[PDB]
């Protein structure tokens, strides 16, 4: 296994590897941040007693996650009872694994790449779907009809927020996304993409305002009732997951990536992933849950028209000084 | 490198798999569900016909067939609301009352 | 190749149905009017109806890779938007009953028209899948407008289940006709061959299928009386006139345009499907008590008298002018007949001794009722003798020895509801008034060009296409 | 690239004929996801990335309100599944079974009889497929803009309750 | 002539009236609560809803009616009763509210203890309100009594129950910005509560049952420097209030869960006995501290 | 080349790795921890008292109409993905035809929105007065 080509291989497959490693450990560690970061914004600290500063939370969480029984309901299907944890896992990991985190440091160079996005998004529902349906409770059924209905609000202008960027970019590649932001971020000409797509991620992950599926005041804690152990884990760890892949998303989509002036690439794309995480994490904590009808009615009536018109007017711009 | 026959034959195992659950099958949504087999099996059959001799054409026909796979399952699922609501199930042999 | 001027000046009618379509939809998301959209259908459906003028003075232009225009495709647009306009003032006094809203049925109306229009001109694979799918879903619509009616349900679900496997089978045996050739357009189908080749003869065997479902072809016929009974009756009148000429008129253009109508297995398959279908048309309307089904066989019938026209086109080249007037009389006659069954279920709510309480409606009536039978003096007649003269031309003895047989047959039933008119049995409003005129004006049309055929003769011979 | 296609080809018929001989129908719309993954992947191995990528992107939409429909309606227990079993007899799919089957017969009988040179996979982006779609194919796009319109008013027509 | 005469406070599986004079009072006299199979089987059977007793109805041509029970354990519920809901999807047809879980007999508690002993049940009665719990109770008993206390401890008990009513509105405050979806402002509304808890520990010894209003009068002078905490809480509360405000009672997805939900005019806020904010917002100007004053609030 | 090989293996073994550790912490979950055990353990949870029936009722969603124009207009929304990429090799006329499409596409959504349609909620829900 003496050659240059094999050893690339190798280095690539390890650089795979390193990236899929260290967003795990990333969406896990963000679930601790979340806890020290509402805490900071809430006027107090959140765990800093487990290790210096709370480190050894997490450790203690997965090893009380690990051993907290796992059991599958007698009432429940459990094929499908034991699938919807592993699709909510893998799904935005996936999304993930197209995201460019540095020049040279890339899982997958698609030539579809936010279409995979899309793909995985649509792939990602179904998990919150069967593993409502296949609880068999009722506060389960309701919050995955929620689910379904959130799904119909968002998904009609996820993909045409950042049809914009397309454009802009003249291909679907997100190497040529961030090499289009070399001027300009995106940020400036694709401002309501920016905030319709802001919108959508938020809504993919369902995040806070958009809980419908596990509101824990209107449905007591919502799909997941049934869920314990670690594949209660595994939806937490999947949904932070999530937010660690939406957030860098939107920074190669709509803030250039990795590009920066004086700072490392990755140094800067790890500060403005990380300070979108926070912003998710201000999000939550600032402002309320609206109602879901309202919110099928603002995705429908406002955001896709929204995007319709900045697709528009972003291709006469394009066209006008082409 | 493919072979032309193989992906035509593969999508005439879904389509003729997808009339059998169509013909076969007494609920409405089975039959809906297997339209919806047959128009992606029809669907698939053109992307090999474009992807052998290197076109896009076989991929327009795609986009043009699931935009009607799109619109004829939204009526038929209307389609199939009504009739639950009008019947209270969803047998398809009941559906008689006109004949000779 | 780009879009020129002169394309849309030839691409007026579709331009016209699809600026009425969206400035329906928007008077009706304005306000829920009934007259104001009915009569802003009717003037958009004039306005493509003269629209026609100008392109016939623009000429004939292949607009598209799809669309090829010529004297063909203004005749078909033609009769279907003829069809679409009386489909129009037959459903508003039927619209003036129903309970619910009632401004949809102008709108799917529209778009299938504009389907209509679009198979006319088709020259493209493509155009024609896409056209006849724009023919059907509005029609799925319309089929099932009183779905509070069980047998609209029935009929609804039926056309659109059957529909949509025939809709499969079309663009499977496409798909393999793409695989075989590599283009889709209606020239190019098979220009690269021994024209006998297993792939491609399956591809237009299943195109065959699916057209023969929209052509309401034995042995894909079954759906034809109880589609006609279930909808109502101006749904009954457009699924007889316009969706029977839009798609033979695609039919036509694809068998006549392309190489592949010279292969000796499908004319003779199509002789056996067109044999089939006079016979078990004729047949099966013996016994009918009902007018719709009865009408409904009778346009399985019509259709396999079509299709004895169609098939002797290679041979002759008569035969495209006796598709033609046999399409004008039989859309008049059906027409007229449909309108009278239209009226009488007009306003909607939910024929024996018609003479004594509504003589004009009996009239016309037995007057269709002897246009449809072939007999002279009409001018299914006309188009009947067209059909047999083609026949005979090119040596087809067993097809016109099967109109001959399914005639008597048609004879026999048809004229048993022209007597039933006269037996003895046991409105008000400008709008019936107005389907009466064209009622009227439709049987007038079938006496006047049955004594007189030779000016339809003349404007048929002059719709043209490129030979 | 042989490899994924044929794999994915066989998942896709072993999916397929799980769904159309299924009685529960979320396990039946599970396998038709399953199936139509596979198809996508058909679709990518043959080079064409813009077909598996709305094969999955607007079929995942698809079913979902299918799933919807099937919360809304067919979930009863096991009585749903009890009464879709007394449906489905050996007799009932052994009927159009070997109809089938004669179909597909004859069709491979057509499909074998044709020249083949190998489909040599290059890919096609969806630039290409844009170009082509709002170039050549303009009245396609609109029409079928029309089309999907139409699907929209009928949709509404019917589905309302009251 | 009643539409539905079952039991309210106790189970359906009840013998006897509990609040009739021959009834036992004290648990002690039954035997000790033993919680058997049989015992949990009958009075789960007990507790589970019948719709067909309510006339409920409990389905439909179209489609099956969804029964849910919102509460005991909901979060939600402030305590622990239940409504069960029939729905039609996400739609309340009607609402049964299950009450009784909460009963812990004061009435017949107030016929087993002294007039003195009672002060403290009566704190528990409206445990976000303790002194204003405590006020009408004393006062009736000083009217039983013929007391009429003097002037500065009609202004300490106006001060305690002002503080109390202070720290019961930014309870509720915090609560329905919860409940609307903001979990941020009640941790600063807990901290306005422990700082109006410090004054109250530091007059009554106590945090949130103080029993700390006597029988013509207080149990304690005011210690030396109540005044300070006083001052510090003044002075630190209306800015949290007004950030409280500004940022979640003027948030427009707040507005949208709350305004027009769940309304009702000035009839049926008078059919229904609603009193408090509630009759006010319906327009009738009614308090009780204006109309009928007690406890010498004429001088506020 | 060397590079699309390697690419094609790195997300090979990426997905492989993803699901192997989501099966492996499935399978830890599984086999660590003591069970439990209660008469009421396999019982579905409803705030401590028994259901009313069972949770497999079938359930009125009121957005199924919003589901099937969702369809459709994720359909137009992959045309409107086709055309987005390749914006500039279509020319001005392409943006005249996708100014049509979308403007069709506006022109339904204002019929929908107009008629009564995507407007499911009750009317003790609609916050009047
Ligand atoms: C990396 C990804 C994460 C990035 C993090 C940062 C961005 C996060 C974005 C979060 C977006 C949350 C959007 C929530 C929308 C809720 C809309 C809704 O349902 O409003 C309902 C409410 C009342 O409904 P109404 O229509 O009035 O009543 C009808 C009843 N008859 O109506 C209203 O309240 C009316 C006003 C609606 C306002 C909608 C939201 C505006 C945009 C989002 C907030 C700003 C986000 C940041 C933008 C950049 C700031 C520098
Ligand atoms: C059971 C698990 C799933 C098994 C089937 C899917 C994986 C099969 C193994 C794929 C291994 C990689 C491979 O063969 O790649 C070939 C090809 C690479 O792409 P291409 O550029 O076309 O190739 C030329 C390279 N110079 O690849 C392609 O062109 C596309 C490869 C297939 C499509 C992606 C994977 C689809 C997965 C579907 C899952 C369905 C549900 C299970
Ligand atoms: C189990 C899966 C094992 C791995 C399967 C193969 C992965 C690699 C692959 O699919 O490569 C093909 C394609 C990338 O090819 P690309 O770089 O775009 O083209 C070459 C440049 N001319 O990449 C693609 O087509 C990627 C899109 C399909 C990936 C599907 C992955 C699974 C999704 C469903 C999970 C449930
Ligand atoms: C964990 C983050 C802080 C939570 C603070 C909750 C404050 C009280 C919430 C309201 C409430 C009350 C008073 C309450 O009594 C109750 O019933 C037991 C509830 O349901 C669980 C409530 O939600
Ligand atoms: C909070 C930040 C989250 C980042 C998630 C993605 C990280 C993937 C792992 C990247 C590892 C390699 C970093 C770049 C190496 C080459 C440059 C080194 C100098 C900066
Ligand atoms: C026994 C008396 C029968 C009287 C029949 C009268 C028929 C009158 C017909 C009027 C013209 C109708 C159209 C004929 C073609
Ligand atoms: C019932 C229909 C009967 C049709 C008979 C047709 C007979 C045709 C004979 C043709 C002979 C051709 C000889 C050369
Ligand atoms: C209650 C009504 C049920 C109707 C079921 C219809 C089932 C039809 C099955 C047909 C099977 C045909 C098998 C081949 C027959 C020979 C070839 C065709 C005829 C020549």
């Amino acid at each position: 296994w003496i050659s240059p080509e094999l050893i690339e291989i190798l280095l690539t497959i390890l650089k795979a590897v390193v990236i899929l490693l260290v967003v795990v450990t990333c969406g896990a560690f963000m679930s601790f941040g979340e806890r020290r970061l509402l805490g900071l914004f809430q006027n107090r600290y959140g765990p800093n007693r487990v290790g210096w500063g709370g480190s050894l939370q997490l450790v203690a969480d997965m090893i009380k996650m690990f051993f907290k029984e796992d059991w599958i309901p007698k009432f429940s299907d459990r094929v499908i009872f034991t699938l919807a944890p592993m699709i909510a896992f893998t799904s935005l990991l996936l999304a993930f694994a197209i995201v460019p985190v540095s020049p040279g440091w890339v899982v997958a160079d698609l030539n579809i790449g936010i279409l995979f996005f899309l793909m995985m998004a649509g792939l990602a529902v179904y998990a919150v779907l069967f593993a409502g349906w296949s609880s068999n409770n009722k506060y389960s059924l309701l919050g995955a009809m929620r689910a379904s209905a959130q799904t119909l609000s968002y998904e009609v202008f996820l993909g045409l927020s950042l049809m914009g960027v397309v454009a802009q970019a003249g291909s679907f590649n997100m190497t040529d996304i961030v090499n289009s932001q070399a001027h300009v971020w995106n940020v400036i000409p694709q401002f309501f993409g920016f905030i319709t797509f802001a919108i959508a991620g938020v809504a993919v992950c369902h995040r806070h305002p958009f809980d419908q599926p596990e509101a824990e005041q209107e449905l007591a804690d919502g799909y997941h009732i049934e869920y314990s152990g670690m594949k209660f884990g595994l939806f937490f760890v999947g949904e932070y997951i999530g937010i660690v892949t939406i957030s860098a998303l939107m920074v190669t989509l709509f803030f250039g990536g990795w590009q920066g002036p004086l700072l490392p690439p990755f140094i800067w794309f790890a500060l403005k992933t990380a300070f979108f995480m926070m912003m998710f994490i201000l999000i939550r904590a600032s402002l309320p849950r609206p109602r879901y009808d309202q919110v099928m009615s603002f995705g429908w009536k406002i955001c896709l028209p929204l995007t319709l018109i900045n697709l528009l007017v972003t291709a006469a711009v394009i066209l006008w000084q082409a | 490198m493919i072979p032309l026959q193989h992906g035509l034959i593969l999508a005439a195992i879904l389509f003729v798999l997808g009339l059998t659950g169509l013909v076969i099958r007494r609920n409405l949504l089975f039959m809906l569900i297997g339209l919806e087999i047959m128009i992606n099996a029809s669907a698939l059959a053109f992307v090999v016909a474009g992807s052998y001799w290197g076109q896009t054409d076989g991929q327009v026909m795609y986009i043009l067939a699931i935009s009607l796979a799109a619109a004829e399952a939204s009526i038929g699922l209307a389609l199939l609301l009504q009739l639950h609501r009008r019947r209270q199930n969803l047998n398809i042999d009941s559906v008689s009352e006109m004949r000779g | 190749m780009t879009i020129t001027p002169q394309n849309l000046i030839a691409l007026l009618p579709l331009l016209i149905v699809g600026l009425t379509v969206v400035v329906v939809m928007l008077s009706i998301a304005w306000r829920r009017n009934h007259f104001l959209n009915a009569t802003l259908s009717v003037i958009g459906l004039n306005a493509a109806l003269v629209s026609l003028w100008f392109v016939g003075q623009a000429g004939a232009m292949d607009v598209t890779p799809l669309m090829r225009v010529d004297g063909f495709a203004m005749l078909y647009t033609g009769l279907v938007l003829l069809a679409s306009l009386a489909t129009c003032t037959f459903a508003y006094p039927w619209l003036e009953g129903y309970n619910d809203n009632k401004d949809e049925f102008y709108l799917l109306v529209l778009i299938a028209a504009l389907g209509g229009i679009l198979l006319a001109n088709a020259n493209h694979l493509a155009s024609l899948f896409l056209g006849i799918e724009l023919i059907s879903l509005p029609l799925f619509g319309l089929v099932g407008y009183a779905f509070r009616q069980k047998r609209s349900l029935e009929a609804s679900i039926k056309y659109t289940i059957l529909s949509a496997a025939a809709s499969s089978f079309l663009l499977f045996g496409m798909a393999l006709v793409y695989a075989q050739s590599g283009d889709l357009s209606f020239v190019a189908l098979g220009k690269n061959l021994m024209l006998n080749e297993p792939l491609l003869l399956a591809g237009f065997g299943l195109m065959i299928v699916g057209l023969g479902f929209k052509l309401s072809l034995v042995p894909f016929h079954l759906w034809t009386p109880d589609v006609y009974q279930g909808a109502p009756a101006p749904v009954s009148t457009f699924l007889a006139t316009a969706s029977k000429i839009a798609i033979f008129g695609v039919v036509m253009r694809l068998f006549l345009y392309a190489p592949v109508g010279d292969s000796e297995a499908i004319r003779v398959v199509l002789a056996i499907i067109a044999f089939a279908s006079i016979i078990f048309g004729n047949l099966m309307a013996l016994s009918q008590t009902n007018i719709k089904r009865l009408l409904g066989y009778s346009s399985i019938s019509h259709l396999g008298y079509l299709l004895v026209a169609l098939i002797a086109l290679q041979t002759g080249e008569m035969s495209m002018e006796a598709v033609g007037v046999y399409l004008a009389g039989y859309l008049f006659s059906s027409l007229g007949a449909f309108g009278v069954v239209s009226l009488m279920s007009s306003p909607y709510r939910g024929y024996r001794g018609l003479f004594w309480h509504r003589p004009i409606l009996a009239a016309v009536m037995t007057v269709m009722m002897l246009s449809l039978a072939g007999i002279p003096m009409t001018l299914g007649f006309i188009g009947k003798f067209y059909v047999l003269a083609v026949g005979v031309q090119a040596h087809l003895w067993w097809l016109v020895g099967a109109v001959v047989v399914g005639s008597a047959i048609g004879l026999y039933y048809y004229l048993r509801v022209a007597v039933s008119l006269y037996l003895h049995a046991p409105p008000s409003n400008w709008q019936y008034s107005a389907g009466g005129i064209v009622v009227l004006i439709s049987a007038l049309l079938v006496l006047v060009l049955g004594v007189w055929p030779q000016p339809l003769i003349s404007i048929v011979r002059l719709a043209m296409p490129l030979m | 690239m042989e490899f994924a296609f044929y794999i994915c080809g066989l998942i896709a018929i072993l999916a397929t004929l799980r769904v159309i001989t299924h009685t529960n129908p979320v396990h039946a719309l599970l396998y038709l996801i399953i199936s139509l993954l596979a198809i996508s992947g058909v679709f990518f191995s043959l080079g064409a990335y813009f077909a598996g990528a709305l094969e999955i992107i607007v079929y995942a939409g698809a079913i979902m309100v299918l799933f919807v429909f099937v919360v809304m309606m067919l979930n009863l227990g096991g009585s749903e599944i009890e009464q879709e079993r007394q449906w489905l007899k050996p007799q009932v799919w052994i009927g159009p079974a070997i109809l089938s089957a004669i179909m597909l017969v004859v069709i491979v009988y057509a499909i074998l009889g044709v020249n083949d040179q190998g489909i040599d996979g290059t890919p096609i982006s969806a630039k290409a497929v844009g170009i082509t779609l709002f170039g050549p194919y303009v009245l396609a796009v609109e029409l079928a803009s029309m089309l999907l319109l139409a699907g929209l008013v009928v949709a509404f027509h019917v589905g309302r309750e009251e | 002539g009643h539409p539905n005469l079952r039991r309210i406070m106790m189970p359906q599986t009840w013998k006897g009236h509990p609040l009739r004079k021959d009834y036992p009072a004290r648990a002690t006299e039954f035997s000790p609560f033993e919680l058997t199979k049989a015992k949990q089987d009958l009075e789960m059977e007990a507790l589970t809803f019948k719709p067909e007793e309510w006339g409920m109805k409990r389905g439909t041509e179209n489609e099956d009616f969804m029964f849910l029970n919102l509460g005991p354990n909901h979060p939600s519920a402030h305590g622990a009763f239940r409504i069960v809901l029939q729905l039609d999807g996400e739609e309340i047809v009607d609402c049964v509210p299950d009450i009784g879980y909460h009963h812990r007999g004061a009435e017949k508690m107030g016929e087993r203890q002294s007039w003195h002993s009672y002060i403290p049940y009566t704190d528990r009665i409206e445990y976000l309100g303790g002194c204003v719990n405590e006020m009408p109770y004393v006062l009736a008993v000083e009217k039983l009594a013929g007391i009429t206390v003097p002037d500065r401890v009609n202004v300490i008990r106006v001060m305690l129950s002002e503080l109390f009513r202070i720290n019961s509105h930014l309870l509720y405050i915090s609560t329905f910005i919860q409940d609307v979806g903001a979990m941020t402002p009640v941790f600063f509304a807990f901290t306005d509560r422990q700082k109006i808890y410090d004054l109250v520990e530091a007059i009554t010894g106590f945090r949130m049952h103080p029993a700390w209003f006597r029988i013509g009068g207080v149990a304690h002078d005011l210690p030396r420097g109540w005044d300070r905490l006083l001052r510090e809480f003044l002075d630190w509360m209306p800015k949290r209030l007004a950030s409280y405000e500004k940022a979640a009672l003027q948030n427009t997805i707040l507005k949208g869960r709350s305004q027009g939900v769940a309304a009702y005019g000035a009839k049926e806020a008078l059919e229904w006995g609603t009193t408090g904010a509630g009759l006010r917002a319906t327009g009738i100007d009614f308090d009780v501290r204006k109309a009928r004053p007690y406890s010498g609030y004429e001088n506020f | 080349s060397t590079e699309v090989i390697a690419h094609h293996w790195a997300f090979a073994i990426f997905l492989i790795v993803a699901i192997g550790l989501c099966c492996l912490m499935l399978v830890g979950g599984w086999f660590l921890g003591g069970r439990a055990r209660a008469r009421s353990k396999n019982v579905p949870f409803e705030s401590g008292i028994d259901s009313v029936g069972s949770a497999r009722l079938r359930l009125s969603a009121k957005f199924y109409l919003v589901a099937m124009f969702f369809v459709i207009f994720d359909v137009e929304a992959l045309y409107l993905f086709a055309w987005s990429t390749s914006i500039r090799e279509s020319g001005w006329v392409g943006f005249v035809e996708a100014a049509i499409f979308i403007f069709v596409l506006l022109a339904g959504l204002v019929y929908l929105v107009r008629i009564g349609a995507l407007d499911w909620t009750p009317a003790r829900s609609r916050r009047e007065r």
